[PDB]
């Protein structure tokens, strides 16, 4: 329950995604888990609000993350590849341009398990979850932010 | 299908982050299943 950035498993094991513990919620991208409840220690947390077109899904409680890109600063993805230490990887954003409006894009191409990691800006705060996008050989990542 | 998950740290900003990857602007649709794709 503690506030983190967690790798989300399956069972040999395999990491399949990334997700964020905040404020007593966990936050990850619906493709990872399909809602699926998840396993914490000897805890077990439901699923509480998922999204197909958004493509996030929250546990435990309602999505907690606000934080939007300021649309000119550099941010940085906090990366948790399969088998590998959390790193920091610092870029300034693309731009997806939407008949709804524009939305922040990472240039930055992980391992699928990868997918729900957090996208920072300077202050720390949670803009949004890597891994829902297009390709161009090159994948490039919306900076996908849900609604508090 | 057991599904679990495992703490990876703490969400912080890192003075010094390897820093990398271009900046395009990009014309996309999302359709209802969530997917985006190109848009000319
Ligand atoms: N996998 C399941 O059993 C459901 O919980 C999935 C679900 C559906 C809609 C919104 C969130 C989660």
């Amino acid at each position: 329950t503690t506030d983190g950035v967690y790798r989300v498993m399956t069972r040999g094991s395999t990491q399949v995604g990334v997700g964020v513990m905040q404020e007593g919620v966990f936050h990850t991208m619906w493709h990872v888990t399909k809602g699926a409840a998840l396993r914490s220690g000897e805890g077990r947390l439901d699923p509480y609000w998922g999204d197909v077109k958004q493509d996030l899904v929250s546990y435990c409680g309602p999505w907690k993350l606000d934080a939007a890109w300021d649309g000119l600063s550099e941010v940085q993805l906090l990366a948790v590849p399969p088998g590998e230490r959390a790193k920091n990887i610092q870029t300034l954003p693309g731009i997806f341009k939407t008949k709804d409006g524009d939305i922040g894009a990472v240039a930055l191409d992980y391992p699928a398990g990868t997918s729900g990691s957090p996208i920072l800006d300077k202050s720390g705060r949670v803009i949004g979850l890597y891994g829902n996008g297009v390709v161009i050989g090159s994948y490039v990542s919306a900076i996908t932010q849900g609604k508090r | 299908v057991d599904m679990y998950i495992e703490r990876a740290g703490d969400i912080t900003w890192e003075k010094d982050a390897e820093v990398t990857g271009n900046s395009p602007r990009l014309d996309v649709a999302l359709d209802e299943s969530g997917d985006f794709s190109l848009v000319e």
